[PDB]
């Protein structure tokens, strides 16, 4: 019935900016690790610890949007 | 050029264009510095400074 | 009837969003690596390393999003 278009719909629209937002998000951050690394590069195994410290941050909303639109297109079908 | 205490040469050296140097920067690979403000207008200065303390040598 | 059409418009919404993220994530990753090299040139080795190391988080989600937008053109549509 009608339901299952918007529940697909909605879905994307939903997965879809999750998207944009996680990979313009990790890649403003990437950036600025390399230009660090690419002046000293011996720290280059430090500044990676920190990477992944703040980039567990930026993909917080993100896979929470993500796992609701899972929810909504196959459990919500 | 003083040389010994009685033994004083004189000698006509090259200033500009700087003279080459014998040792190499390759092992400086690991690292750069973080030119503030931007390279270019500070190689000048230095290079002028440094002509300047050879005079002044 | 209306269901494959609004899916097919999902899925676009989807795929479109998700090579917007794609790409402007991998270019901007990858106008700071073009500069790390040549700031230190013979590192190459590694920056490109770096580099794909980087390039895999920015492109973890935008997958799914291209996963999920083909499994709905060819198994829902």
């Amino acid at each position: 019935n009608l339901n299952m278009d918007l529940l697909y719909m909605a879905a994307a629209v939903m997965m879809g900016l999750a998207a944009i937002g996680a990979a313009i998000g990790i890649g403003i951050l990437g950036g600025k690790f390399l230009e660090g690394a690419a002046r000293q590069p011996d720290l280059i195994p430090l500044l990676r610890t920190q990477f992944f410290i703040v980039m567990g941050l930026v993909d917080a909303i993100p896979m929470i949007a993500v796992g609701l639109g899972l929810y909504v297109m196959f459990a919500v079908a | 050029k003083f040389i010994n205490t009685m033994s004083q040469v004189p000698t006509i050296s090259q200033l500009l264009p700087l003279p080459a140097s014998d040792d190499d920067d390759l092992k400086h690979k690991s690292w750069d510095y973080l030119y503030e403000p931007d390279p270019k207008a500070l190689l000048d200065t230095l290079l002028r400074r440094y002509v300047e303390s050879q005079v002044y040598q």
